[PDB]
């Protein structure tokens, strides 16, 4: 019986070897035939159109304190903007940007300014004193409710004093509708700093004088808003990767209009008739206004992909190639 | 047990034979049958016909 | 308005809550799994605040299929647990859900599981002498009506045989009600325990809560204040006597060091809990009887490797009134019970109150045991006859007391096949009494084994 | 031959399908030494698999508030840094089913012995609570394990956990071993009631061990009904971790429709040793002896988990073996005593036993089994009904008069009945006597035949 | 563009990358030292990633003088190692460069000392003996051709006295090649066996791989690996019968351990490392004889201490076919080799392998032991005479047999200046059949001492 | 540069009853915010007519342990 | 493209002397010295040497030899 079972059990592996040797001859001809049928640009335009009608068939990192009071200083800064003009608003970033490097450099004054207090007239005082001659009361009357409130860290306070500079800078593109010009320049900068991988890990120069990054970027990277930006940026860029950074700005910049950014994927150049369809099947999707990026890549040949907040929608020849191959039996 | 086990590795010889002579026999076949297989996965990878 | 989920690290989950919602310490707040099979509302309590309104709780269920920013909704109030006449005769779980027919306590009243202990205004010491009928226990180690019993023992000593004949036993006659806790309880013998109530119709008396070892920390502690808190709602509420039956009572500070290492307190020495003599205490207390209404309570302690220092044991021998004390060593010798006489003590043996004829006889035992084992050192490597022949004849008593402490209960049935005996008081007394004055060193040291007092001894020995 | 063996992949081919819905990508920000973190996620569930790309899983066991500790389910070589990982929609569980018969398999259910795939049944998911006290049943038929010094002595009943605890190279795989092997004479029956099935668990054992246990069970015709859930000593922590579950939910199958399961854990003390060093790597705060606070909780959750259902239920049972390696045969120490309150006997297995020719070993003195004269037929219970309180007072006289110059009349007698007794029970392995052999060899010795 | 270190701690080195050129795990990773006398080329290997493209490695030469900020390089692929049959005759480091002259080898075919270990399908058994010519080994111990064997002791005993002892019995005669393996093992006996290798003849069918005490734990943990890797070589594409000695394993259990406190991960157990028995499982699983092609490993494991419970020896215990525990006790009555006979064990001492005859033989002799050491209580306080008859003759006769395995080995030579000997199979299970018998009870103990089999025995009785 | 010093010092020297409230409770412990004049070994009173030590300060909480009735202790409690 | 390369290499292009951050008990940590070698010995003002062991992102943990009584915050150490 021992024996009877052996021979059975050699039949069996021989019959299984077999499946998996003609299973791994088919998907790759397979693979051969999809490589050859991919090269037309119709076939590529196909591919899309058939992901396209598919899907259409188909301060939260931050802690409850340092939320909730950069929800209110926020809500102070639209009251500050609903008065403010250009020529004043690229003053108050500047000035945002020289008191968040001043809490950055004297971190007893950041931990002291930062303490977490309900009676926090102190504080203000200090600040008053420290402030009042050195920088215009605009930036003063907004840094009274960023000191007031509660942070959850003596970080929290640079981060959102930093984003509150942020924001200033940002309204003056949106004051003079060059809003588009600065998402797009934001991208480029994104994407080229992701390409670049010697500039931008030198640019997270936050062990070295930033003076000397603000200085490489005016020499290497235009809108005078987005070099501001992107200077601002480097100036209190604290250890976060360059690139991710930019990428972080270009999310804030689109969340201003609402919107959000679908990263999208393709063999190459997905045409204007292709990118109107997908930002509509996009917003009908996700209840949202949406921009894409589009990350064009030929390893990725056929199909289209697309990534926006956590999840994706990946349908590539690649993609199902492994879905197809891993699924031998 | 010596008998059985001489019986034993006999029937393993008889397979190993047998086997040998039908996993050359269906691999004839398969080369043939490997071709339609893929033109049928090229279309299911795909999602349309090829 | 609701909390949500922000952390979740095994049983404990840390809760977010806007700034004027956040729950007071040991509130239910129920949390939904969506998943499959999975698919339930849990349960936590709220262990500490964190400060930023954030809340650290205990998980009452496992954490499987629990997602990050899930919706937490807090039930105002503690855990609470169905109390009153009609849970006699059920089966709940820690949460006080009826395991036997899901929703039947829904319309009791619900006491909260966390409340004070009694008023130190309404203690008295208690002195009524139990009568359990097994011979080492009303011999060395009296148990006290109303008063904090134990069972000591290391792993597998046989303290869950031991605490079901003390149910078979006690529960049987008694006129009153009863409790059975299963805190971090072997869930094989909570089954045989619940058919054997029903077949001996103890079960119309008895309610049973359940939080066996297969449940997670939070429910292995919290198990043992909810049966507590049956058993203080028939105290305080009803006047009507109660038992208290706990295995394995250890098991409620061991889910407490299982969570405090996650809880973010410092572990203490062999890596319990630092609140341990504060958390044990909060619980113990609570089970002593106030005057005019007794609680006697009957706790199984489990011992970590053995070792009468470890903390557990060390904390826990302070709560207790009569602590029987089980030994490998004692059990390694075939001598089930396996109840070490030295090492086992009891508040009520003095000669005030049991008297003199029994505290005389108690105390000859004890130093005739205690002179064996002071001469097994020498036995084992000199031998037995060189030796005094007062010594040698000292020793040909303690190897007949040792077996004539070891008896056949009821409840081990199955491991000896032979029914049990009960030997009552007066003929324990007598039984040893003639042993230590040596009127017995003419039978066989066999013939002492296993047996249920006098009659069955003189039957045994004219067997042999 | 060549129609099905073409048939089979054009069946394939007509079923493969676009997976063009969505998912959730989070990217691996740290990873090593087995563990990895996962930034991202936001609606991963606590023990959720997570796929990585190098088409290994691993299980989100920490949940942070802006990462997710991952620990890796494989060959974690593969794993670095800012590439892509996929939630898998599915709490941690393993496939189950009669396929797994006869195979050997990781702790994920995919596998090893490199014959063909296994064709599962469903899937279960490892953390499925255990049967609560009113759906259980008393202990009240027997394991036969041909072993005259346990069915004798420390008898195992269908539901019932049996803690073959010893030292090192004390025959606790032997034991073991020889008790899935006794099993054929019942699994030939065809009867699903007498019928049972078998699982060995092996954690850390080295793969030509494995291999070993595979050709005795093998030779024994056990294979027939025994799956091997093999973590050999070579993969990561994370498969020696789980493979008790994988065992346990592959045993709960067949259990809850109505089969009787036996499963063995070899070794748990190796599963309590991985649990700690994937507790160490995600850094959580080492309890006493560096074990994690919950360490217990590995093992309750594990053995609980097995018991006899009641006939509400189908009536199908579980029963577990665990092994346990006491290091310098102390049984009084930290995880040895933890095993001995969560299971339901023990069989400690003394080297010294063992060295002075009785084997199997069994420490009559504190070995024992709580379930006791349930787990017997009527005719063993009637000629074994003391025989453990008799052999553990033979070995406690035996130690007192090993030095007494002379003996009472009935002192001598006990202590030349149980040298009767001691020799009556050992016995050499692969000699399984039948249940109705074991009566009669006891009743030559409890009646004084031997004498 | 290429990394740059950015923090050392000792042999440990976290280096960062550009955002996307991030290497995988365990690559080697080529870094300059520029400092006057020590300047040297540094080879790194990525133990884990750390976020933020950094990189943690683990550095193969001391770190003394690297600067921070200094550039790295990934070569792209793991530590490789030469593997050819032109590596036989010539001593290597963990790296794979000669010491005899660093030229050699840098031409050969090199193979990435990371691989799988063989997969399940592939292991298969090993049960042939393997006959050594030492009496307690081949009586008691019984080693396993293909199988894993190892040599446990504490500091001093003789485990590397027992490895050039088996070089002597197996190497020489064994028609295949053997590889040795030196982790964190004396220099001087790394030299001592090299030029005794050269004047045996041995040399030219050996390679050599060293990684001895003075090496960073780095490399102490990678020689293992690599001497390793030359054996799966030899095995897989030569398809040799391989020989694999590894003195000392427990240094690479020690190396890692100290690798894993300078990576900062948390301690275990007495400070070990988690990954503990990973780590040794890794590297003692790729050591195995797959079904075509054999690799009869023998492995010296130190145990610290003298402590057997220690978690690096308890771990090795678990991948050993044959275990000869060393002891202390032993070596200090000069019974060399020092093999405890109850503590060690091989998996082939079954009567379906050794034989009915031998199989008898050698539970006869451990049960004698086993009673001797067993009354070795009594002994140390009373000595022989108080024990009764049958004990005082088995105790006579155990003392004897405890002497007789005992041997004057070939590596002993050159302590004691007298000759080796070898005793066939046969005679040593008809000698200790002889004297568990009891047929030569009337020879003095001091006629069995450092003795070659029977005849030896007769004439070192006759000169007494 | 010494204007931050300067300043810094006069906000610590700038420090009816002083009122703190509860920030962290835990276990028989209650971390006050606040309380910048308390002393160690202080009674701290909790507006449930409970008692703590203030047992512990630092740079910017006191570790106040807690006599009693420990249950009764909220985060954002007024702390006398 | 090229600009960045270049401007890169001017950036890398782009006697120094660290201070005392901590001293306790016979260790120290050096701020600074972004050139220092691991084992180097340093050099401490009041003529006592040490170690530099833990060369950390941002700082040089150095064991002190002989009187690290001497040593204190803020003291240049070359």
């Amino acid at each position: 019986a021992q024996g009877a079972q052996q021979i059975q059990l050699m039949r069996q592996q021989l019959i299984r070897q077999l499946r998996t040797g003609l299973g791994a001859e088919a998907v790759n001809k397979a693979a051969e035939i999809v490589r050859a049928h991919v090269a037309d640009p119709q076939a590529q335009s196909a591919t899309v159109d058939r992901f396209l009608s598919e899907l259409e068939q188909m301060t939260s990192r931050l802690r409850a304190a340092s939320r909730q009071s950069l929800a209110a200083l926020v809500e102070k800064f639209d009251s500050v903007a609903g008065g403010l003009d250009a020529d004043g608003l690229t003053n108050l970033a500047d000035e945002l940007a020289s008191v968040a490097k001043l809490l950055l450099s004297e971190t007893a004054l950041n931990k002291h300014l930062a303490e977490p207090t309900d009676d926090s007239a102190p504080k203000v005082r200090l600040l008053e004193r420290l402030l009042s001659d050195k920088v215009s009361a605009t930036t003063l009357d907004l840094l009274r409710t960023a000191v007031s409130n509660r942070w959850s860290t003596e970080s929290n306070l640079i981060d959102a004093v930093e984003h509150t500079a942020r924001l200033a800078l940002l309204k003056r593109a949106e004051i003079a509708g060059e809003v588009d010009e600065v998402e797009e320049q934001l991208f480029r900068f994104g994407r080229v700093l992701d390409a670049e991988p010697r500039l931008s890990a030198l640019l997270s120069d936050y062990t070295t004088p930033a003076e000397g990054r603000v200085a490489l970027l005016d020499k290497a990277l235009v809108n005078q808003t987005a070099a501001a930006l992107l200077s601002q940026t480097v100036g209190l860029l604290r250890g976060e990767r360059a690139d991710e950074a930019v990428i972080d700005l270009a999310e804030l910049a689109v969340s201003r209009r609402g919107e959000v950014v679908a990263h999208v994927s393709a063999a190459a150049e997905l045409s204007d008739a292709q990118r109107t369809r997908l930002t509509e099947v996009l917003s009908r999707i996700y209840g949202r206004p949406v921009s894409v990026q589009l990350h064009v890549d030929p390893e990725l040949l056929g199909g289209l992909s697309i990534t926006v907040g956590d999840e994706v929608i990946d349908g590539s020849i690649a993609s199902r190639l492994a879905a197809a191959q891993t699924g031998l039996p | 047990r010596a008998q059985a086990s001489g019986e034993v590795a006999q029937t393993l010889t008889q397979a190993d034979q047998q086997l040998s002579a039908q996993g050359d026999q269906v691999r004839s076949g398969l080369e043939s049958s490997v071709d339609g297989l893929s033109a049928k996965l090229a279309s299911r990878i795909l999602g349309v016909d090829v | 308005t609701a909390g949500r989920v922000v952390r979740i690290t095994g049983p404990v989950v840390d809760v977010e809550f806007p700034r004027g919602s956040v729950p007071e310490l040991f509130n239910a707040l129920h949390a939904e799994i969506t998943f499959g099979a999975l698919a339930k509302t849990l349960t936590l309590e709220v262990a500490q605040h964190l400060g930023d309104s954030l809340v650290r709780c205990i998980s009452m269920q496992p954490t499987d299929g629990l997602v990050r920013g899930v919706e937490v909704t807090d039930t105002g109030a503690s855990i609470s647990v169905p109390v009153g006449d009609g849970v006699k005769g059920h089966v709940f779980n820690a949460l006080g859900d009826c395991l036997d027919d899901p929703g039947y306590g829904k319309d009791f009243e619900h006491w909260s599981i966390h409340r004070k202990p009694p008023a130190f205004s309404d203690l008295e010491p208690r002195t009524e002498m139990l009568e359990t009928g097994l011979k080492v226990v009303d011999l060395l180690t009296p148990y006290v009506r109303g008063g904090k019993i134990a069972l000591f023992g290391g792993a597998g000593v046989g303290k869950t045989v031991l605490i079901q004949e003390m149910i078979n036993r006690i529960a049987r006659n008694f006129g009153g009600t009863s409790v059975f806790a299963g805190v971090g309880e072997r869930t094989r013998e909570g089954n045989d325990l619940w058919v054997e109530l029903a077949d001996a119709n103890v079960l119309k008396d008895t309610a049973l809560v359940f939080g066996q070892m297969d449940e997670p920390p939070g429910t292995r502690m919290r198990v043992a204040l909810s049966a507590l808190t049956m058993a203080e709602f028939f105290r305080d509420e009803q006047g009507q006597d109660v038992l208290l039956f706990i295995d394995n009572i250890f098991r409620f500070t061991q889910a407490g060091s299982e969570v405090s290492t996650l809880l973010g307190r410092m572990p203490s020495a062999v890596g319990y809990q630092p609140t341990l003599a504060d958390e044990m205490g909060e619980l113990q207390e609570r089970i002593t009887s106030t005057r005019g209404r007794s609680i006697t309570s009957m706790q199984a302690v489990y011992v970590p490797a053995d070792d009468y220092t470890d903390p557990a044991p060390a904390t826990t021998f302070a709560h207790l009134d009569a602590t029987t004390e089980l030994s490998r060593a004692v059990f390694s010798k075939g001598i089930f019970p396996a109840v070490d006489p030295l090492a086992s003590s009891s508040t009520i043996l003095d000669p005030a109150i049991v008297g003199d004829e029994h505290y005389r006889v108690a105390q000859e035992v004890i130093r005739i045991l205690q002179r064996y084992k002071d001469l097994q050192d020498i036995i084992a490597i000199l031998g037995i006859d060189e030796l005094s022949e007062e010594d040698k004849q000292l020793v040909n008593r303690a190897r007949r007391i040792e077996r004539f402490l070891s008896q056949n209960m009821m409840a081990a049935e199955q491991f000896t096949g032979q029914p049990g005996s009960t030997v009552p008081l007066k003929e324990t007394i007598e039984a040893f009494d003639k042993l230590t004055k040596g009127e017995f060193d003419h039978l066989p040291e066999q013939a002492f084994f296993l047996i249920g007092g006098l009659d069955d001894l003189a039957k045994k020995a004219e067997s042999l | 031959s060549a129609a099905d063996i073409e048939g089979a992949i054009e069946d394939y081919v007509s079923s493969f399908s676009a997976d063009t819905e969505r998912e959730e990508i989070g990217t691996v920000i740290d990873a090593g030494d087995g563990i990895a973190h996962v930034e991202g996620l936001p609606s991963v569930m606590t023990q959720e698999l997570l796929e990585f790309p190098g088409g290994v899983l691993g299980v989100a066991l920490n949940l942070d508030e802006h990462s997710v500790g991952a620990v890796i389910l494989g060959e974690f070589e593969k794993i670095e840094e800012g590439q892509q990982v996929k939630r898998t929609g599915e709490v941690l569980s393993v496939p189950v089913g009669d396929a797994f018969l006869g195979r050997v398999v990781n702790p994920l259910g995919q596998p090893i012995d490199g014959q063909g795939d296994i064709a599962a049944e469903t899937r279960r998911a490892l953390e499925l609570q255990a049967p609560s006290v009113v759906q259980r049943q008393s202990v009240s038929e027997p394991l036969q394990t041909g072993i005259k010094a346990i069915d004798a002595m420390t008898p195992i009943g269908r539901g019932q956990r049996q803690l073959i605890i010893g030292d090192r190279k004390t025959g606790k795989t032997a034991v073991c071993v020889d008790t899935i092997l006794n099993q054929r004479e019942a699994w030939l029956t065809g009867d699903p009631k007498q019928q049972v099935r078998c699982v060995y668990v092996a954690i850390g054992q080295k793969g030509t061990t494995i291999a070993s246990v595979k050709r005795a069970l093998e030779e024994g015709g056990a294979m027939e009904y025994t799956t091997i859930v093999a973590a050999p000593a070579s993969d990561a922590a994370g498969f020696k971790w789980l493979a008790p579950y994988t065992g346990s939910a592959i045993g709960q199958h067949w259990m809850y429709n109505g089969k009787h399961v036996l499963i063995v854990f070899d070794d748990l003390s190796k599963q309590a040793d991985a649990y700690r060093a994937i507790s160490l790597l995600l850094r959580r705060p080492p309890g006493r002896e560096a074990f994690p606070g919950d360490v217990f909780y590995l093992h309750s959750r594990l053995l609980e988990r097995c018991a006899k259902l009641s006939d509400e239920l189908g009536g199908g049972s579980m029963t577990g073996l665990p092994i346990i390696e006491t290091k310098a045969n102390d049984i009084s120490a930290f995880i040895p005593t933890n095993v001995i309150s969560i299971t339901d006997g023990q069989c400690f297995l003394e080297s010294d036993l063992f060295n002075q020719g009785v084997r199997p070993a069994i420490n009559v003195g504190v070995s024992v089994s709580r379930v006791g004269g349930a787990a017997q037929i009527k005719a063993m219970k009637e000629v074994a009904g003391s025989l453990r309180l008799d052999l553990s007072q033979y070995r406690e006289l035996e130690a007192f008069a090993a030095f007494a110059s002379d003996l009472d009349a009935a002192s001598k007698a006990q202590l030349d009945r149980g040298a009767r007794l001691v020799e009556l029970l050992k016995q050499p392995q692969y000699s399984p006597l039948a249940v109705e052999e074991q009566v009669v060899a006891i009743f030559l010795g409890t009646q004084g035949h031997l004498d």
